[PDB]
């Protein structure tokens, strides 16, 4: 019956933890990297207009 | 201790990837996938040890 | 580059920060990256033969110009090691520079030395132009093909 | 007895005036004559530096004084010291190499090489001028050559860039002239413009502040100081790369040289008043330009904003009142003159093959052009303040000069030390990205780009000959600092209690 | 074989490098190679034993 | 086109030890370092020629190891990183065991491998040391030039960078030079009563004197 | 002489060798002079050398002249020349 | 407060009478050198270390490198001058006269060495530096 008590207890959680690299790196993409990109553009805007 | 054991394991993994690249190609998405990698005890014994 | 036909404008936007190479799923690993594309060959040439070929492909100065260009730096190093007066070094360096530049002025002109209008004329006319420029005096050339340098005439 | 500096100043422009006597066509004879003149002049400065310049002397050397106009008490006065010989040698080296790298120019080669020799003469005349009005004249003597070089050999937006450049420089230089008039007329008996007698002048605080502002507006227009930097991105981006050598390696350092020679030396009290406000401006300039650089899709604009960012360390070393800070500022002057010129040269040579501007479409250039990739990576590492290069030791000495400074106490000394540190986090962020958008990845290139496409012997020699002093100074910085450790101390001798 | 030889050397290193921190053939009072190497060494937990 | 792993014999017009002379008929250039030097005709019999080639190879390798182990420690002692090195007196030093029992142990251990080499020379392929991995194919080695995993862990032979004949003549020439060097060192240690590098130092200075004729 | 031994209780003793050495100003001037002569020699030699790309037909044939704006001007020129060729063709016909 | 307003402070006069008798200060002192505040123990350690650094200056003495000798002498001399002032000011009252005498002799040796360097006289520089060397060895022996 592919017991759901086992599927999401470890396998889904462990696989998502290992595949998403612990969710830190994506956060570093979402918070820092893209943000600094936007900041750069904003600074460029203040240097252009 | 860890530097020597780590160099041993990394060089063994590299030799094994080189061995698998002749049957799965040179793509690291295929030549470094342990899902498609079973049963190498018979083929690479020194790397196995 | 240059387009003789107006190119199709980019309808879909592209990420500025993305790598401009091919997609990783379209990458032929081992060939696009030169990782399995060097198979050895018994037919490997000589090391010094390769050195001579690479040196000669650069079109070195030959004769007296080649002699002074080869002997300048060791002479300067020897003069600085032997504690000879440096004024002699400056005199020699200036003489070498002047002699080299005068010899290079004496060398014949090539098609690439002139304006793009002169480069992109008829090839036979350009060949006759280059043959004349290296043969007659500059005053005769200027009084004969002067009007070719008035780029507004045509 | 022999007028060495007068001969050095006069020789390039006088020789370039005779370039119009040549009736030859093409560019071969013209460029070989120009490189002969440039190398002869370089050997002349080498002889002067070798035999008549003493780095242990903190006084003026090889002075020459000829009265030209009696009404202004105005003299053709020339002289070198530890401050000026470095910029003079850098000017000669960079101008000779820019003449060598401007060899594919076949359109109006005569005027191009005449303007190059005129720029040579004008820069050398500025760096060796001991008269205030002579300094102003040599400062003004480059508006026309750079304008013509931009408008006749620039990029797509060359004309607007040239107009903006000449108008901005004139707007700064009128304030420079007002400062010259104010300082040279302060004499109670007769006007005087010699820097030697002006270095002992005493002013009231308000008048000294006004004169400092008048000089500083010009030196902030020329040396890029926020927010008087807007001429630089479009001027350097849309200029010829050979002209970009002089623009980003020599002409930018002239504002810093004027800041040391006039603002730091002649007016020490106003400089002590203005320096803590210059520190914050320099730190914000570093951060602002290092953040503007990722926002530029154009490669040359990114390099120009990188130059603006690198000028902030010079501003910090100026404003930090120590011998170490001034030595670091001079070292950064030399390092940037060695780095920015080569970066602009590589960018121009790469554009001559790829013929693309924006970074988001220049992938895979490392495959047909590996040598230019290697040189670009090495000069980016030099830009990155990597050790073994002059940039790292320059920034480190500037940091030490701030840390050892006695004017500032603790907390600002922290908040500035952290400040430039953020800069050396931001400096990788675009630069490597630039390389990642300019050389990394795979693109299918034409077969004709397989051969006769990479940098030839001339470009390889130019890049190597500018790269070697970078390594030589990053290993042994005292190849430069020992020329100016004494004179800088004299400049600092007026900032302590007496 | 050029890949296999460093693997053999690292196998030997992995087998026989743990005996530089453990005493090799202890007979009574014997200090190992590492503690004799680091004779002045910080040890906060075992500063008296 | 690829990598040739077979020795290429030298052409009959190869340079000789005595130019202008006729090379002997039993020296056809198929051996490493073949310069047609056989005044006494010792290599007339091909079987004895093979045995003498193997003996020359063995003497070459032992002589190169010997001269290296003499010179490099002597060069270290002159620099100062060796306190009391002396190759002549090295045999009479005090070790953890007597020279006789060390000699017997060395005799047993070395007569194992020299005797395995003898069996290989008599019967090529009778003793194989290179592993027989399941699908790896082991190339057949030449007698006196073995080596898979152990003796040739670099794969510098078998046609890699320089062809096998070129590297074999290089080895043989360095070996002959080392044999002459070792015999010279053995005679110098009993004639000059000094070390090798010291003798070189006193010969480089004033070479007109300090020679064989001045002890 | 220029060697200092420090002993610290509970620590291994340290032997420090120091040598305050610096290049003379004459040596620095020699370095500058040799680099200037090397620059002059390289300028002469590598100006006398051939340029693989800037003398090629791939650069000069397209209209290159060493000037940084020849690509855009050539593009606008060929569009204007195409329009003028259409005008010429309509005049002839 | 964030920054100083007036001119930067110059050479602070020593309060242990280790300066010159006529002038009150030493010639080799340089203004603008950053001296870290550690205390008497740190000043003693820096004094010994910089005495060793100045005894590492045999190689720098030559006909071509006298300016660097003078520069290093001024730098280290300012450092050891103020460290000597700090350690004498915190020394016990019984130990102050010998320390002051040793400092006075060392600084007189410094002046003699600088004077010899100024005239570009190499044997005079060597002799003055030998006297300075024995004084510096005495300094490290006292302050070990
Ligand atoms: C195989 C070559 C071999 C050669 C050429 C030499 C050569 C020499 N040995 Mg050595 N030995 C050699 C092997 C061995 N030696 C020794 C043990 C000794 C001793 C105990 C002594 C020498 C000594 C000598 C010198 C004889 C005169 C001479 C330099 C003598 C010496 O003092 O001169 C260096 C000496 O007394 N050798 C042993 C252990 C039994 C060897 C085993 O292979
Ligand atoms: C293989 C090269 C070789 C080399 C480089 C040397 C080097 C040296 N020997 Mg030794 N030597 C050698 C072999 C060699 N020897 C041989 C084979 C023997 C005898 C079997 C000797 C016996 C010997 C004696 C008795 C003495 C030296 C001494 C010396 C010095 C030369 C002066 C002289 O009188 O000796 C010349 C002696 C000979 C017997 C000549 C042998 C030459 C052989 C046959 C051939 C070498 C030639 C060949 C072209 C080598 C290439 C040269 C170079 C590229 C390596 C010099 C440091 C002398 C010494 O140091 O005194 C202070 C001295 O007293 N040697
Ligand atoms: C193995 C020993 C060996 C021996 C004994 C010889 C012997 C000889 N060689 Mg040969 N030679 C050898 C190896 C050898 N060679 C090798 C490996 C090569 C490289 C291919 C040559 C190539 C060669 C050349 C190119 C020449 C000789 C020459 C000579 C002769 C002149 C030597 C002499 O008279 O001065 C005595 C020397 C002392 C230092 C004492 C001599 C008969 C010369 C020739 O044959 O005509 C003269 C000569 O020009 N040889
Ligand atoms: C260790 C012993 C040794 C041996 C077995 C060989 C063997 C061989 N040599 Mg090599 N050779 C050697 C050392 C040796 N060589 C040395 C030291 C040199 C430099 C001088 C050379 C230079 C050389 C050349 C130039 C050539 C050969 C060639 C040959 C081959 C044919 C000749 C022959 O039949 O040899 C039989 C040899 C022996 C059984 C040794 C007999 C020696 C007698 C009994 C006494 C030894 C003499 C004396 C003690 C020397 C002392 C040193 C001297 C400086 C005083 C054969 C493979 C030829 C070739 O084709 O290459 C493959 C050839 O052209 N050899
Ligand atoms: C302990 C027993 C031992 C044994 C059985 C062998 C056996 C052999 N040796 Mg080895 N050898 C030994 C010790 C031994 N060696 C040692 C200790 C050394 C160091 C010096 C050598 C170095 C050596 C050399 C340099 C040579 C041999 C050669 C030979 C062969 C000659 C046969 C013979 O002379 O009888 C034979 C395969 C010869 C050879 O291989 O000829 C083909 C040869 O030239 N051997
Ligand atoms: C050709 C064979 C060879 C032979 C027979 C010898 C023989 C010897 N060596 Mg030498 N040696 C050689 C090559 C050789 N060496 C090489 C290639 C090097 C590297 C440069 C050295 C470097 C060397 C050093 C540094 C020392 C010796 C010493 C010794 C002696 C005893 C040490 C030892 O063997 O057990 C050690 C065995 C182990 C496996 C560990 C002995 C005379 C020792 C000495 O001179 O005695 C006082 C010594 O200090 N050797
Ligand atoms: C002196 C030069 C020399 C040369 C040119 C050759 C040449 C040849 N040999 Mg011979 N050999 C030599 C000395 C030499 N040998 C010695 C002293 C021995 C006795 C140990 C042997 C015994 C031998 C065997 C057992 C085998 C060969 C093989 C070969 C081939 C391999 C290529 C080569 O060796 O690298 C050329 C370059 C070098 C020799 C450079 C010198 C090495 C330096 C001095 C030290 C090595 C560095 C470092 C310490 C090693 C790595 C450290 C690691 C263990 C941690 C080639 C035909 C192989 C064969 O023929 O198969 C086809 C074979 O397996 N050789
Ligand atoms: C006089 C000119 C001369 C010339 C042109 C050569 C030429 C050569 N030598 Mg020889 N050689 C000479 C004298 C000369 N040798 C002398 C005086 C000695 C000392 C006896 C040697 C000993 C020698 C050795 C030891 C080796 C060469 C090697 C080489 C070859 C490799 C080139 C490198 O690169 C080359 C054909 C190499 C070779 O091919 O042998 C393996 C090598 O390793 N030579
Ligand atoms: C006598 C005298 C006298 C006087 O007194 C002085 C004088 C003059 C100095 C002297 C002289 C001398 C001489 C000349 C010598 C020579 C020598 C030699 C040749 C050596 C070699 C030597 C040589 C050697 C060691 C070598 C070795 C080698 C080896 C191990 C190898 C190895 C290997 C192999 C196999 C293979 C693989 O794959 C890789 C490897 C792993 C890498
Ligand atoms: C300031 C000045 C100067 C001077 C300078 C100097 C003083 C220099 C020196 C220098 C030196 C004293 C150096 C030394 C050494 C060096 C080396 C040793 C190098 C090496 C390198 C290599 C080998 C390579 C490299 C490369 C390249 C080229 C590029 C690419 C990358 C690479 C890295 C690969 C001059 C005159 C210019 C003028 C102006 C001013």
């Amino acid at each position: 019956g592919q017991k759901r008590i086992l599927g999401d207890n470890i396998i889904t959680i462990i696989y998502n933890w290992s595949a998403n690299r612990g969710y830190i790196d994506a956060f570093y993409s979402t918070f820092l990297i893209k943000g600094i990109r936007s900041l750069s553009e904003l600074v460029s805007f203040f240097d252009r207009r | 201790t860890h530097a020597y054991s780590k160099a041993l394991l990394f060089l063994a993994s590299g030799s094994l990837i080189h061995s698998m690249g002749t049957i799965v190609g040179y793509s690291p998405d295929k030549s470094q996938n342990m899902v498609l990698m079973g049963g190498l005890t018979k083929h690479v014994p020194i790397t196995k040890t | 580059g240059l387009t003789d036909i107006e190119p199709d404008l980019n309808e879909d936007p592209r990420d500025r920060w993305a790598t401009n190479g091919v997609a990783p799923e379209d990458f032929v690993y081992g060939k696009y990256d030169e990782h399995h594309t060097f198979y050895e060959s018994s037919e490997k040439g000589s090391f010094w033969g390769a050195v001579a070929e690479e040196y000669n492909s650069m079109d070195p100065p030959t004769g007296f110009q080649g002699l002074i260009s080869w002997l300048f730096l060791p002479a300067v190093a020897a003069g600085m090691y032997f504690n000879v007066p440096g004024d002699y070094l400056f005199i020699g360096a200036g003489l070498f520079v002047i002699i080299f530049c005068i010899i290079e002025m004496d060398k014949p002109d090539q098609p690439h030395n002139f304006e793009p209008q002169i480069y992109n004329m008829e090839r036979g006319a350009r060949d006759k132009l280059i043959a004349d420029y290296n043969t007659m005096d500059i005053w005769d050339f200027n009084e004969k093909y002067g009007d070719l340098w008035d780029f507004t005439l045509k | 007895s022999f007028p060495w500096l007068t001969t050095i100043v006069v020789l390039p422009i006088f020789a370039g005036s005779l370039i119009f006597l040549f009736p030859h066509r093409g560019n071969k004879v013209i460029r070989w004559y120009t490189i002969c003149i440039s190398m002869i002049e370089l050997l002349l400065m080498t002889y002067v530096f070798f035999y008549h310049f003493q780095p242990d002397d903190p006084l003026i050397q090889l002075v020459e004084d000829y009265k030209w106009i009696n009404f202004f008490d105005f003299h053709w006065r020339l002289g070198i010291d530890g401050l000026s010989i470095g910029p003079i040698l850098l000017t000669g080296f960079i101008t000779t190499l820019a003449t060598l790298a401007a060899w594919p120019v076949t359109r109006n080669s005569q005027l191009f090489h005449f303007l190059m020799l005129a720029m040579y003469s004008a820069q050398i005349g500025l760096f060796s001028s001991r008269d205030l009005l002579l300094f102003f004249i040599m400062w003004e003597l480059e508006l026309i050559p750079v304008y013509l070089l931009l408008s006749m050999w620039g990029g797509k937006k060359r004309l607007y860039s040239a107009t903006k450049f000449i108008l901005y420089t004139a707007g700064g230089s009128i304030f420079l002239l007002m400062g010259v008039l104010g300082v040279g007329l302060y004499g109670s008996n007769e006007p005087t413009l010699n820097l030697e007698t002006l270095v002992n002048q005493s002013y009231p605080v308000a008048l000294e502040i006004i004169f400092y502002i008048g000089f500083f507006i010009a030196f902030a227009v020329k040396l890029p100081i926020i927010p008087l930097h807007t001429w630089l991105p479009d001027t350097h981006g849309e200029a010829h790369y050979s002209t970009c050598m002089l623009l980003a390696g020599i002409l930018l350092k002239m504002g810093a040289y004027g800041l040391v020679r006039i603002n730091m030396e002649l007016l020490p009290h106003a400089h002590s008043i203005f320096s803590p406000w210059l520190m914050i401006i320099g730190t914000m300039q570093i951060i602002y330009a290092a953040s503007t650089s990722p926002g530029q899709r154009n490669l040359k604009k990114r390099i120009a904003y990188s130059s603006v960012s690198h000028m902030g360390f010079i501003i910090i070393g100026i404003s930090s009142i120590t011998d170490t800070g001034l030595n670091g500022a001079i070292l950064q002057i030399i390092s940037h003159g060695f780095i920015g010129a080569a970066l602009f040269f590589l960018a121009g040579t790469s554009y001559d093959r790829i013929r693309l501007v924006y970074l988001d479409e220049m992938g895979g250039i490392a495959i047909p052009m590996p040598k230019i990739f290697t040189l670009f990576s090495s000069f980016s590492m030099a830009s990155l303040a990597l050790p073994g290069m002059s940039g790292f030791i320059a920034e480190l000495i500037v940091f030490f000069g701030l840390i050892t400074s006695q004017k500032y106490l603790l907390i600002p000394k922290l908040l500035i030390t952290f400040g430039m540190a953020i800069g050396m986090i931001l400096t990788p962020i675009y630069l490597l990205s630039m390389s990642r958008q300019m050389f990394y990845g795979y693109k299918l290139f034409n077969i004709s780009n397989s051969s006769f496409f990479d940098s030839g012997p001339r470009e390889l020699f130019v890049s190597t000959s500018i790269f070697l002093p970078v390594i030589g100074i990053g290993v042994y910085p005292d190849l430069v600092l020992s020329l100016s450790v004494e004179k800088v101390e004299a400049i600092l001798s007026n900032y302590f209690y007496r | 074989n050029t890949m296999l030889f460093p693997l053999i050397i690292l196998i030997m290193f992995t087998l026989f490098v743990g005996f530089i921190g453990i005493p090799f053939n202890q007979e009574g009072m014997d200090l190992d190679i590492l503690t004799k190497w680091l004779t002045p060494s910080i040890n906060l937990l075992h500063s008296n034993s | 086109g690829g990598i040739s792993s077979v020795c290429e014999p030298l052409p009959p017009d190869r340079p000789l030890w005595f130019p202008g002379s006729t090379p002997p008929q039993w020296l056809d250039g198929s051996l490493p370092g073949d310069f047609g030097f056989d005044p006494l005709g010792l290599g007339s019999d091909p079987e004895t020629l093979r045995w003498f080639a193997q003996a020359e190879l063995m003497h070459s390798r032992w002589a190169m190891l010997a001269v290296a182990g003499i010179l490099i420690p002597e060069w270290l002692e002159s620099i100062g990183l060796m306190e009391n090195f002396n190759w002549y007196d090295a045999g009479s030093r005090e070790y953890f065991a007597d020279p006789t029992t060390l000699f017997v142990v060395q005799l047993a251990l070395m007569g194992w491998v020299e005797g395995r080499r003898w069996a290989d020379y008599v019967n090529p392929g009778c003793v194989d040391i290179e592993p027989k991995l399941p699908n790896r194919k082991n190339p057949k080695p030449d007698v006196g030039y073995p080596g898979g995993l152990w003796f040739d862990f670099m794969m510098w032979g078998r046609g890699s960078p320089e062809p096998v004949m070129v590297l074999r003549t290089k080895e043989i020439k360095n070996g002959r030079l080392a044999m002459l060097a070792f015999v010279g060192l053995c005679f110098q240690a009993v004639y000059t009563g000094e070390g090798p590098l010291e003798n070189l130092s006193r010969h480089v200075a004033d070479p007109g004197h300090c020679n064989i004729f001045s002890a | 002489m220029a060697v200092l031994v420090e002993h610290v209780e509970g620590q291994r003793d340290l032997i420090t060798h120091k040598s305050i050495w610096h290049l003379s100003d004459a040596a620095i001037k020699n370095v500058y002079l040799f680099y200037m002569m090397f620059t002059c020699w390289g300028c002469c030699v590598f100006g006398a050398a051939k340029d693989p790309y800037y003398d090629s037909e791939q650069y000069r044939g397209d209209g290159g002249d060493g000037t940084g704006h020849w690509v855009y001007e050539k593009q606008e020129d060929i569009e204007e020349a195409g329009r003028a060729a259409l005008w010429r063709e309509e005049l002839i016909e | 407060q964030l920054w100083l307003d007036g001119p930067l402070p110059g050479l602070r006069p020593a309060e242990n009478k280790i300066g010159n008798e006529e002038t009150g200060t030493r010639t080799f002192l340089k203004k603008g050198i950053y001296m870290a505040n550690i205390g008497t123990k740190g000043s003693a350690l820096r004094l010994r270390k910089y005495a060793f650094d100045l005894l590492a200056m045999e190689d720098l003495i030559g006909q071509d490198t006298l300016n660097y000798v003078r520069r290093y002498l001024r730098f280290k001399g300012t450092f050891m001058y103020y460290d000597f002032d700090k350690v004498i000011s915190a020394a016990p009252v019984a130990d102050k006269p010998p320390l002051t005498n040793l400092a006075n002799r060392l600084f007189d040796n410094f002046e003699k060495l600088q004077e010899a360097v100024k005239l570009k006289d190499v044997p005079l520089t060597r002799s003055c530096y030998d006297d300075t060397a024995v004084t510096l060895q005495e300094v490290m022996n006292r302050m070990a």
